[PDB]
């Protein structure tokens, strides 16, 4: 079966500033089958209120998703994003980073 | 608006 | 500006644990406007978009019987194909659907659109004449030799030149505001020391609209394609895209480097420097 690693961008939707309201988003895309599993991290634990797009696809035939939650950023809180999908061994996490 | 033709493979 | 119209559906066995799983969605051009979900309570088409909200009962309606009847052919169809290629009904198997149509600058006909993929490999599809098909295999060739008896093509091709068209014109008038709109790029630069001798330049795009962008980085008026990190162009959740490039210069030489940007929402493309 053709089996496609899905590339994986934790960002939020405006520039971060210490105070103000915003929204953090993973997106994950170019994988394939679409069965996921993806989780957006406070400090280490899985927030509860995430939603998502509605599934679609590239010309290629691969997928896309975006996932989402509101947030404000401060100094000192650190995010994450958790990806789970058949192409992985282990759950990729990738540490969210103000410039980028 | 979606094609109302709906061909089986 | 040139536009189009699209409809991706998906359909998903799941051996032993009910039905297929079926979802639809349409888009036009990069903004997404309705959906149809199998496993949802509703069971109708839903909007997406706000411009598409008010279109009356006739339309909800006639779309959500049409959705339907997608569904149930790709319950059928994913037998079909178990039988072609003599598979177990153990496995869980994709079937993926598009169709579309664009139209140029003048808002008329450039081309359409229509093919299938199975288990993410094309399968069949309809060539830019709109009258042939193109067959990946064996198993394609039976659908093609029962489509073109039955003359698909003919009945396709009516839709993608005719009725996608019209309805594309409709909804580029209805959703004017958000679908006629351009939005230009935030440009600006960051800078960050990675060591004593160098450092990474990365150059930012946000909140344009539509996505299509062409971002690079160049030194000495040259081209630096092997040596830039590009990301992928990204939804920022509002309706607007977002796209950065990135170069890791040596301490020194940061007035070598220019960051281009072309989009459509500006009047001339952009020359930036970090200086």
């Amino acid at each position: 079966m053709i089996q496609r690693t899905p590339k994986i961008q934790v960002y939020s939707r405006h520039p971060a500033e210490n105070g103000k309201s915003n929204f953090l988003n993973c997106y994950v895309s170019g994988f394939h089958p679409s069965d996921i599993e993806v989780d957006l991290l406070k400090n280490g634990e899985r927030i509860e209120k995430v939603e998502h797009s509605d599934l679609s696809f590239s010309k290629d035939w691969s997928f896309y998703l975006l996932y989402y939650t509101e947030f404000t950023p401060t100094e000192k809180d650190e995010y994450a994003c958790r990806v789970n999908h058949v192409t992985l061994s282990q759950p990729k996490i990738v540490k969210w980073d103000r410039d980028m | 608006f979606a094609p109302g033709f709906f061909p089986y493979l | 500006g040139s536009h189009s119209m699209r409809y991706f559906f998906t359909s998903v066995s799941r051996p032993g644990r009910g039905e297929p799983r079926f979802i639809a969605v349409g888009y036009v051009d990069d903004t997404q406007f309705v959906r149809f979900d199998s496993d949802a309570a509703s069971q109708r088409m839903e909007p997406r978009a706000p411009w598409i909200e008010q279109e009356g009962p006739e339309y909800w309606d006639g779309e959500t019987r049409k959705v339907k009847a997608h569904s149930q052919t790709h319950r059928v169809d994913l037998g079909t194909l178990r039988g072609y290629y003599n598979q177990s009904e153990a496995g869980s198997h994709t079937v993926q659907r598009m169709y579309g149509c664009d139209v140029g600058s003048d808002w008329r006909f450039l081309r359409g659109y229509h093919q299938y993929a199975y288990d993410g490999k094309d399968y069949i599809a309809l060539k830019e004449d709109l009258r042939s098909w193109t067959a990946a295999d064996m198993a394609a060739q039976t659908t093609k030799h029962k489509w073109e008896a039955a003359h698909v093509a003919e009945q396709l091709r009516a839709y993608l030149e005719g009725t996608c068209v019209e309805w594309l014109r409709r909804y580029l008038e209805n959703g004017k505001e958000t679908l006629q709109r351009t939005d230009a790029p935030k440009t600006h630069m960051t800078h960050h020391a990675v060591s004593d001798h160098e450092a990474t330049l990365r150059c930012w795009a946000l909140s344009f609209y539509p996505a299509e962008i062409t971002l690079t980085w160049q030194r000495d008026g040259e081209d630096q394609t092997q040596d830039t990190e590009l990301v992928e162009t990204r939804p920022a959740g509002d309706g607007t895209f977002q796209k950065w490039a990135a170069v890791v210069v040596p301490s020194g030489q940061e007035q070598r480097y220019t960051c281009h940007v072309q989009h459509e929402g500006l009047p001339k493309p952009l020359t930036l420097r970090w200086e």
